[PDB]
């Protein structure tokens, strides 16, 4: 039992470390409210994981986002859920804002099958424009063709086909301190079938090549569809962080972040989110940066 | 697998 109290207040710690870590790095002070996304985390006591992430928009850093992922393998997905809306409210009353959960709700409808949940997060992104700050939440959902359908439907036709049913699973939600709210779709390939003959046909020939490059050192890759999306969000899933540079043309900005994490105790996995037209270019200007750390 | 992909 002793073990156990132990272990608790160390993963307590080991938590915020990462967050304050990544803070600390890349803004002098916290965004508010970090200090409330700092005490759910602490309020989880099972198995998580944090993924702490820079978007860089030429030499604009910005880097207070965080995501919890619960793994707590007893699989208690609606109580989770329950735990984030709680702390989504926590920061409604805090701040003096009103969500709007609209396609949450629509989307979990009245019938939700928690058992065909296979992952489940919850987080922020948050600016010093209170209005342009979001929390977050994704779903992820195997064989439940009649949830896809729904979120297809509440896209408003940032869904590119009906086609791409088959390779949706994960599905995003922003929900903007100013009451706006977005779905995300994200069409994945995993790795196994990046050489099958119907993935070249039905993904890989409508992109440039430039956008092929990566996979070779990707295990997964996933496109985001979303309304809120200027372009369609290209995700590379790399095995190893260290090869982002590689692969990816990155600006100073970018640098200093690749820099930053390449001997912190993380993870070896990254994912690199960046637009089709960047990927074109000679530097890439716009890309999203994530990383991760695990807490058994 | 990773944290969006559960295997
Ligand atoms: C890192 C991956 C694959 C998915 C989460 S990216 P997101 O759409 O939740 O993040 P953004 O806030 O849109 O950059
Ligand atoms: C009491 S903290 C939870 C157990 C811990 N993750 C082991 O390993
Ligand atoms: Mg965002
Ligand atoms: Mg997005």
């Amino acid at each position: 039992m002793i073990v156990n109290v132990i272990q608790k207040d160390r993963l307590k710690e080991q938590k915020l470390q990462f967050i304050r870590n990544h803070q600390q790095a890349f803004d002098v002070e916290p965004i508010y409210p970090l200090p409330l996304f700092e005490d759910f985390v602490t309020s989880i006591e099972g198995d998580c994981s944090l993924e702490a992430s820079c978007k860089i928009e030429s030499d604009k850093l910005i880097a207070s986002r965080f995501l919890l992922f619960f793994e707590d393998k007893t699989q208690e997905w609606q109580k989770y859920l329950h735990q984030s809306l709680t702390f989504f409210g926590l920061v409604e009353n805090r701040v003096g804002v009103k969500i709007n959960y609209s396609l949450l709700q629509q989307f979990l409808g009245s019938s939700f099958d928690f058992s065909k949940v296979t992952v489940l997060s919850a987080g922020i992104d948050l600016r010093n424009n209170l209005a342009e700050s979001s929390l977050k939440m994704h779903i992820r959902i195997k064989d439940y063709p009649e949830k896809l359908d729904k979120a297809f439907a509440l896209s408003d036709g940032a869904a590119d086909g009906n086609y791409l049913k088959d390779f949706v699973n994960l599905i995003g939600f922003d929900f903007y301190f100013n009451g706006k709210s977005e779905i995300e779709i994200y069409a994945e390939v995993q790795e196994d079938d990046f050489f099958k003959p119907e993935i070249n046909n039905l993904v890989w020939q409508h992109f440039p090549k430039t956008a092929l490059q990566p996979l070779k050192a990707s295990s997964l890759f996933f496109t985001g569809l979303s309304k809120a999306n200027n372009n369609p969000v290209l995700y590379y899933h790399l095995k190893n962080r260290q090869d982002l540079t590689n692969y990816f043309k990155l600006n100073d900005t970018a640098q200093r972040v690749h820099s930053f994490y390449q001997h912190q105790d993380i993870l070896p996995y990254m994912w690199v989110g960046t637009a089709q037209k960047e990927l074109e270019k000679t530097r890439i200007e716009n890309i999203r940066l994530y990383y991760y750390k695990s807490f058994k | 697998i990773n944290p969006y992909l559960y295997p």
